[PDB]
């Protein structure tokens, strides 16, 4: 199981509800949406969907990482038992569990001027990473196709505010074996690592002793082909990445657009870190 | 035989003792209670009379067979026992003619016991001034019987407008919080003089109704054998109390779920709306529990702790209330708002605090609340919540939400209702709920929030209609209950507000404050030895009471050009002229220190912006400023920037004595300011990087203008610019900002 | 398949870009220049360069009387027609701080300025922070080579916009003598795919 490390040399804007604020990381269907839009840039979008639909391409979402420390969101248990301010724990320090600051959020103030009229300002929330940090994306069984797409994505930009002028990155794989054995392990409680949602006939079996938050996950369709306007998406509600489940489930790539000239998918497949 | 008699025997209790401590009748107080009975509307049945004149143990054993069973004063006896926190087994109770009871002693302050293991045991009391503006102090106090007979004449000339029945408990409770807020619970016994007897009566009413419904469900007989043929422990070793709670999560992201134009109005709208939703949700639960409002311990910002009975019928109605409230939030606020109702069971011995075990009752309730918070929605709720998704070409701009949008305009129905109702909202305005209103509330009854206008005529025959009030005057058929919300507004136009100022720079100053270390102080603040439940109720209710009424009165007594957006312990946001904001921050800090006996800290952040500046970016910037203040991890304040963080005494003392000295000195000088002050600030901010040569230039300029600015002021500036430097830069900056024409 | 338009921006005058909401002290600089929030190195935001090129290119075409060329270069969100933006700008950071350290001067300055009321004849001073002249700015702009038959007109338009921006300011108070830039060391390189006639793109732009 491989690593995908993302080094940003420019600020990022990962919006979650509005342009004025931003988020440290980006989700999994955000990266999958970027890969779909770039694959239909290359025309190979159909067999990329047939790869990601049949589990050979299965990635988690982005996580913070500092120099030789890979992080995850604080897994949230039914713990009966200060470190309550900390949002991220190192990925190998879960056994110890049972200082940290990457970057700083900034707000960039912009304007749009009209020539024979008064101007109008708008402001963009940004995030800038420190010099020896960034984000990393977990992936198992790397494919030549996704190695080609991320090689091609880095000149289009992950992030929100494009193409002015923020999201750009250079990636490298840099596989690791100190944390592959964590994912080869098996335990009794399995934490989630991506924004996921089980299929309708297994949500009950997935929902037994869980600890989760829903997140709304919608927005606008970003294409020049979906139905001659800016149509919103069917707001899918997926589990938060810092969830825990005692029993596993497998997600689906749900179609959240069913009215334009092409389908709009949303990645909601599961990715577990099994722990005792 | 219903609980009106018992709740009146609890709430109307110990009036005979508070008149016993001032009026000379040295006989047994049972005859005083019985003689006080018949001087009302009519004398009641024997139930309430025996409830209020039999709670003395020898008289209890003296009256067995001359009257019937179903005592209904055994309840109030062990109710006073459990609400007291200690035992009265066979001893003579208070004022029982057993010793020379010389009762002239005032009410002790709540904050003396608070955190006595870190800073020792202080002691204070509550003085009396003939709401309103008063503050507890460390001097001995005394009450006089003339004011007592005056207040009882007022109480009995306005009291007869109510009927001793079910619905009038609210109105007598409103007059009880008007009157009994400062009268003590007892005279001696320091373990009892810490709390006022008004909340002791509220607690006694709650626990009396709880044990009454407990015995109504368990269907038991012979209360005399059960409770007195053994010494009242066999009740205590049974589970009979359900102390449940409420917890709205994510209130902050719904208050600040605004990005539109009208962001001033929507902020106060949402901050009022969450509180009023919690109010009606709690009151409707008590209404469906056929219960009075005395069972509320505390309602705050997002939290509502309760005390009910432990019966299976209450469990069934609690689960039904769960399902209805959860479905109603999932209809309106998709995942945004969520209440976490969890009940915890305690035995009657368990809250007597003899074996301890009270802070872990709060801890267990927190564990169950977090457990329900971890697993929020069930399977079909998530399935329905994903299936109701649809795509549209419109959204609202605050609530970025693609359903329940109005026609011809693109703002969501709550998202516009909040703006409109925030527009028509003043001080003396009344809040009303019915089946027709504006703002959505469960279970299908809305809120109108209409003023004194052509729609006042609903209060005639206002069946199934409730009234939420700011002021209370009429206690006949009005029935207005108080909701604590603070909405001081000077002018409501920022341009007129600034235009009235003609002394300083034309800027708009912004205060954001919050109480730091409020969390563990609210959860576990009162120490385990002298630990009470009504003390915590008074603590939190007094905190919210302080912020609301003393904030409006402190801003009313001096004409401060400050618009309050919303107040509270957790949150405070005021926009006004910067002169009044700076001059009021020290006032608010010192009045909070006087109210809390300076052991609850407070931090704040002052920001300063121009006349026409957006309120959303204003609030975010000043919130950043006060976060930098609280990061220091003690009490402090930031003046206009994160680089200028000062402690409150440091700001007050150092900056304001330096500012007042500078203002005295440069006024009498005929031609010195302000060019000398700008050169002085230039040197005193260049000295941060080039430390030596600017100190030399400073000495050169001060002896240069020794003959001009003053002999002693120049050497004072030279002394201050080496000892406490960074203070004097801010003192000079706010001096010029004050004196710019 | 994708191209990289790389050059340098050399300042001939000030170029004060941007306004933060940072609080200004009373005797100090109001309206500071935009910077990196973490390096505190002066910066040209890519939205500023993009907006100024769009302004000059849109004012150039349709002379005194928008068009498919401008929308296909810099995007569109019109209700009827939506086109993906071919150009991809980046925030330009300062590059020659090694050279400006050699000259023993900071990369930023304060310009002192006032207005004078014409009736009351009282001055009204202001300080504006401003990048110094002689600064360099390595910029990368990425082009989406989605159509081959239009790349010649596209790169002609890009060089036209660069030349129009050579005779006009880049950001801030340019009418009072600021913001004058020049583009030197312009080159085009591909990163993925392979464009055959990359040389005519290099010659239409680096001429």
């Amino acid at each position: 199981m491989k690593i995908i490390k993302l080094y940003f040399e420019s600020p990022v804007h990962f919006g979650e509800k509005r342009l004025s604020e931003s988020k440290i990381t980006f989700s999994a269907d955000t990266l999958f949406s970027a890969l779909m839009i770039e694959a239909v840039g290359l025309g190979k979008e159909d067999e990329f969907y047939q790869l990601a639909s049949n589990n050979l391409v299965k990635f988690s979402d982005a996580f913070p990482f500092i120099d030789q420390y890979y992080y995850i969101p604080k897994p949230m248990f039914n713990l009966k038992l200060a470190f309550k301010k900390l949002l991220y724990v190192p990925i190998d320090s879960l056994e110890d569990y049972l200082s940290f600051n990457l970057g700083k959020l900034a707000l960039s103030e912009k304007v749009q001027q009209h020539d024979f009229k008064d101007s109008e300002p708008y402001n963009v929330g940004t995030f800038t990473f420190k010099e020896n940090t960034g984000l990393y994306v977990l992936i198992e069984q790397t494919h030549p196709l996704l190695e080609e797409l991320l090689e091609n994505l880095q000149y289009s930009g992950i992030g929100g505010k494009r193409n002015s002028g923020y999201g750009k990155f250079k990636f490298e794989i840099l596989e690791d074996s100190d944390i592959e054995d964590l994912f080869s392990a098996k335990g009794n409680r399995k934490i989630l690592l991506s924004g996921a949602l089980p299929k309708d006939a297994e949500l009950e079996q997935a929902l037994k002793n869980a600890s989760y938050l829903l997140e709304r996950r919608g927005g606008f369709v970003q294409s020049d082909t979906y139905a001659t306007n800016l149509v919103k998406k069917q707001d899918l509600y997926v589990f938060k990445s810092g969830s825990t489940f005692e029993n596993s489930f497998d997600g689906d790539i749900y179609q959240v657009g069913k009215k334009g000239n092409h389908p709009v998918y949303k990645y909601a497949k599961s990715f577990f870190l099994e722990v005792s | 035989m219903d609980k009106i008699n018992l709740v009146c025997g609890s709430l109307l209790h110990n009036i005979g003792k508070i008149i016993y401590r001032g009026t000379s009748e040295r006989a047994k107080h049972s005859k005083l209670g019985g003689d006080f009975i018949k001087s009302f509307e009519q004398f009641r049945n024997t139930e309430l009379t025996d409830c209020i004149r039999y709670h003395h143990a020898q008289e209890i054993t003296s009256v067995k067979s001359n009257k019937e069973k179903n005592s209904l004063f055994y309840i109030t006896y062990i109710a006073d026992n459990i609400s007291s926190g200690m035992d009265r087994r066979k001893d003579l109770e208070e004022g029982a003619e057993g010793f020379n009871w010389d009762k002239k002693v005032a009410l002790g302050s709540v904050f003396n016991v608070l955190n006595e293991k870190e800073k020792g045991r202080q002691n204070y009391s509550y003085p009396f001034v003939a709401e309103p503006l008063n503050f507890p102090t460390a001097t001995q106090n005394q009450y006089t019987t003339s004011y007592y007979d005056g207040l009882i004449t007022d109480m009995k000339t306005i009291l007869q407008r109510l009927k001793p029945d079910k619905e009038h408990i609210n109105s007598l409770l409103q007059m009880m919080e008007s009157l009994w807020s400062y009268v003590p619970s007892s005279t001696d016994k320091n373990q009892l003089v810490d709390i006022s007897l008004y909340d002791h009566s509220r607690t006694t009413a709650a626990i009396a109704s709880a044990i009454y419904d407990y015995f109504q469900a368990e269907n038991i007989t012979d209360y005399q054998k059960e409770l007195f043929d053994y010494n009242a422990t066999e009740f205590y070793d049974k589970n009979a109390f359900l102390m449940m709670n409420f917890d709205m999560s994510g209130v902050q992201n719904f208050i600040y779920n605004i990005s539109g134009s009208k962001a001033l109005k929507s902020l106060r709208a949402r901050s009022f709306y969450l509180d009023m939703l919690l109010e009606y949700i709690s009151d409707n639960l008590l209404e469906k529990l056929e219960l009075s409002r005395a069972n509320i311990l505390y309602v705050g910002g997002g939290h509502a702790y309760l005390l009910l009975a432990n019966t299976n019928k209450t469990k069934a109605i609690l689960s039904d209330f769960e399902h209805d409230l959860k479905t109603w939030f999932l209809d309106k606020f998709k995942i945004d708002l969520y209440v976490a109702m969890a009940y915890t069971e305690v035995s009657a011995n368990d809250l007597m605090n003899h074996n301890g075990h009270y802070r872990d009752i709060y801890r267990r309730l927190s564990q169950k609340t977090s457990a329900k918070k971890a697993n929020r929605y069930t399977a079909e709720e998530i399935l329905n919540l994903n299936h109701q998704g649809t795509e549209n070409a419109r959204e609202c701009r605050e609530c970025k939400r693609s359903d329940l949008l109005i026609e011809e305009d693109d703002i969501c129905e709550i998202c516009d209702s909040l703006q409109k109702v925030s527009r028509d909202l003043t001080r003396e305005n009344i809040f009303v709920i019915a089946n027709e209103g504006v703002l959505d509330m469960p279970f299908g009854k809305k809120m109108s929030a209409l003023s004194y206008s052509q729609a006042d005529k609903l209060k005639k025959s206002n069946a199934e209609v409730q009234i939420y009030a700011k002021n209370i005057s009429e206690i006949g058929q009005n029935l207005m209950t108080r909701i604590d919300m603070g909405d001081y507004t000077y002018r409501s136009d920022f341009h007129e507000m600034l235009e009235e100022v003609e002394v300083g720079i034309n800027r708009l100053g912004v205060l954001r404050a919050d109480v730091d270390n409020l969390g563990q102080a609210f959860i576990n603040g009162i120490p385990d030895d002298y630990l009470s439940i009504s003390r915590t109720a008074t603590f939190s209710r007094a905190m919210s009471r302080f912020f609301k009424n003393y904030l409006n009165q402190l801003l009313a007594e001096k004409s401060y050009k400050i618009n309050v957006i919303y107040a509270g312990g957790d949150d405070l946001f005021m926009i006004g002229a910067w002169q009044d904001i700076l001059d009021f921050s020290i006032v608010l800090k010192q009045k909070f220190a006087d109210f809390t006996q300076n052991k609850l800290s407070i931090s704040a952040g002052i920001g300063m912006f121009r006349e026409k500046y957006p309120v959303a970016r204003m609030a975010s910037l000043t919130g950043d400023l006060e976060d930098a203040a609280k990061d220091y991890t003690k009490n402090a304040v930031t003046l206009f920037d994160a680089t200028n963080v000062f402690s409150w005494d440091t700001l007050e003392n150092d900056i304001f004595v330096k500012l007042d000295a500078i203002t005295k000195n440069f006024e009498k000088l005929d031609e010195t300011g302000k060019a000398f002050i700008y050169r002085l600030i230039d040197l005193l901010r260049g000295v941060n990087e080039n430390q030596q040569i600017n100190i030399a230039r400073l000495a050169y300029t001060l002896s240069r203008m020794e003959e001009k600015i003053g002999k002693t002021f120049a050497q004072e500036l030279y002394n201050w610019a080496n000892a406490d430097r960074k203070t004097l830069i801010m003192a000079l900056e706010i001096y010029i900002l004050k004196t710019r024409e | 398949m994708k191209l990289v338009i790389e050059g340098t921006i050399v300042l001939k005058t000030g170029m004060h870009i941007g306004g933060s909401s940072d609080f200004s002290a009373i005797g100090a600089v109001a309206s500071p220049v935009v910077r990196d929030t973490l390096t505190r190195l002066p910066l040209i935001p890519g939205s500023s360069l993009k907006g100024k090129m769009r302004y000059l290119l849109a004012k150039e075409l349709n002379n005194g009387i928008d068009q498919d060329e401008i929308l296909r270069l810099f995007g569109s969100s019109e209700k009827d027609k939506i086109r993906r933006a071919r150009l991809k700008f980046n925030d330009i950071k300062l590059s020659n701080l090694a050279e400006l350290e050699t000259f023993n001067v900071s990369s930023t300055e304060v310009k002192f300025e006032n207005t004078i009321n014409r009736k009351t004849a009282v001055a009204n001073p202001r300080q504006i922070e401003r990048v110094i002249a002689g600064s360099k700015f390595d910029f990368e702009i990425f082009y989406n080579l989605d159509d081959i038959k239009e790349v010649e007109k596209d790169f002609e338009n890009i060089k036209q916009g660069f030349d129009l921006l050579e005779f006009d300011y880049l950001g801030g108070h340019g009418t009072r003598g600021s913001g004058r830039i020049a583009f030197e060391n312009l080159s085009v390189i591909t990163a993925v795919g392979n464009f055959e006639k990359i040389n005519t793109l290099n010659e239409i732009l680096g001429a």
